[PDB]
């Protein structure tokens, strides 16, 4: 079986910036047979080049391949933000047809500051008994962002999680959603219920906060 | 123009057995090279198996003898029957034309989830996210399994949503939010309701997001 080896497995770099991925092959593959694929979230795989050097249907020109032997290339000659993806490389020069495993691609935008925003639990939410606590940071970057739960001053621990949405395709930010989560019991025996968000773009921490009973 | 529409995903029992569909468009399944490739969650891309304009079929070793390809020309679809299913048969699996020569995949199927575990479906709650640049948004929680697709006001806004990864939570069950950010100048006049659909359980929820 051929083993195919993707270099690098992350890749970070700025619109207009030339991206330039390898991808190694355990055993020779003729060049005819070495195809490279986009994938973005929620999407299919997209065949970007065929035969190592020809561009598929509708694949703009800054995408461009090369290669023969056991050493392949993509490069996208200057990236632009919409170029945020998972790239695959494939042969079918011997069977069984086998992939890379993948070099995902992030655009390195300059550093943009959280929104943040706090959300109290629903009243629908309190019947059930469980309270959420939801803290948005809205279209940042880079990534990385510490959030810290403050309730009436006592810093939380274990009782939240996290989730971040995909780069965007358009502005190249992260959005971060926290949702920190308590019986409705813990909840009305609390006043002050504080979201702390530490982040590059901030040049202090930002809190954001409200009263129970306000 | 080329098309390929797949169905057929969704949730069922480790040692249960499954069908997919992928139905296509512009083209004939018959006379082309056709290929079934999954992915499992945040992981790479694995060949399922093929079948040949001839007829003849070759399947990856970790389906032979569980997994069928096959096609109805008439119905110029293609399809999958799957059996004993594990939890490593967990994936978005796609369908996806090839020319016979070098076997690169042109035409992809969207996708479609198979989720291969015992554990219940369960609808999700859908509570409010209101505002007091404003946002607002849907807490879409405690639901089993994945995915639920939201959309606000029937589909007509898509500026400024941001709709979460779903997070498992020590339960066992799914939660995400979905936000919007919109002009506080139009929080008295504009209604905002969140619809949230998950097929799994046929839960379909309207929720209207008030101040």
């Amino acid at each position: 079986e051929i083993v195919l080896t993707q270099s690098p497995g992350t890749l970070s770099l700025s619109p207009g910036e030339r991206a330039t991925l390898s991808c190694r092959a355990s055993q020779s593959v003729s060049s005819s047979y070495l195809a490279w694929y986009q994938q973005k979230p929620g999407q299919a795989p997209r065949l970007l080049i065929y035969g190592a050097s020809s561009r598929a249907t509708g694949i703009p020109d800054r995408f461009s391949g090369s290669g023969s032997g056991t050493d392949f290339t993509l490069t996208i000659s200057r990236l632009e933000p919409e170029d945020f993806a998972v790239y695959y490389c494939q042969q079918y020069g011997s069977s069984p047809l086998t992939f890379g495993q993948g070099t995902k691609v992030e655009i390195k935008r300059t550093v943009a500051a959280p929104s943040v925003f706090i959300f109290p639990p629903s009243d629908e939410q309190l019947k059930s008994g469980t309270a959420s606590v939801v803290c948005l940071l809205n279209n940042f970057y880079p990534r990385e962002a510490k959030v810290q739960w403050k309730v009436d001053n006592a810093l939380q621990s274990g009782n939240s999680q996290e989730s971040v949405t995909e780069q965007d395709s358009k502005d190249s930010t992260y959005s971060l959603s926290s949702t920190l989560t308590l019986s409705k019991a813990d909840y009305e025996k609390h006043k002050v219920y504080a979201c702390e968000v530490t982040h590059q773009g901030l040049s202090s921490p930002v809190t954001k906060s409200f009263n129970r009973g306000e | 123009e080329v098309q390929l529409v797949e169905t057929g995903g969704g949730l069922i029992q480790p040692g249960g057995s499954l069908r997919l569909s992928c139905a296509a468009s512009g083209f004939t399944v018959s006379s082309n090279y056709m290929s079934w490739v999954r992915q499992a969650p945040g992981k790479g891309l694995e060949w399922v198996s093929v079948i040949y304009s001839g007829g003849s079929t070759y399947y990856a070793d970790s389906v032979k003898g569980r997994f069928t390809i096959s096609r109805d020309n008439s119905k110029n679809t293609l399809y999958l029957q799957m059996n004993s299913l594990r939890a490593e048969d967990t994936a978005v699996y796609y369908c996806a034309r090839y020319d016979g020569i070098y076997g690169e995949l042109d035409f992809w199927g969207q996708g479609t989830l198979v989720t291969v575990s015992s554990a219940s479906t369960k609808g999700p709650s859908v509570f409010p996210l209101a505002p007091s640049t404003a946002a607002l948004g849907c807490l879409v929680k405690d639901y089993f399994p994945e995915p639920v697709t939201v959309s606000w006001n029937s589909g007509a806004l898509t500026s400024g949503v941001h709709t979460f990864p779903a997070v498992l939570q020590s339960s066992g069950l799914y939660s995400l939010s979905s936000v919007v950010t919109v002009p506080s100048s139009s929080l008295g006049t504009q209604t905002y309701i969140c619809n949230v659909n998950h097929k799994p359980s046929n839960t379909k929820v309207d929720k209207k997001v008030e101040p």
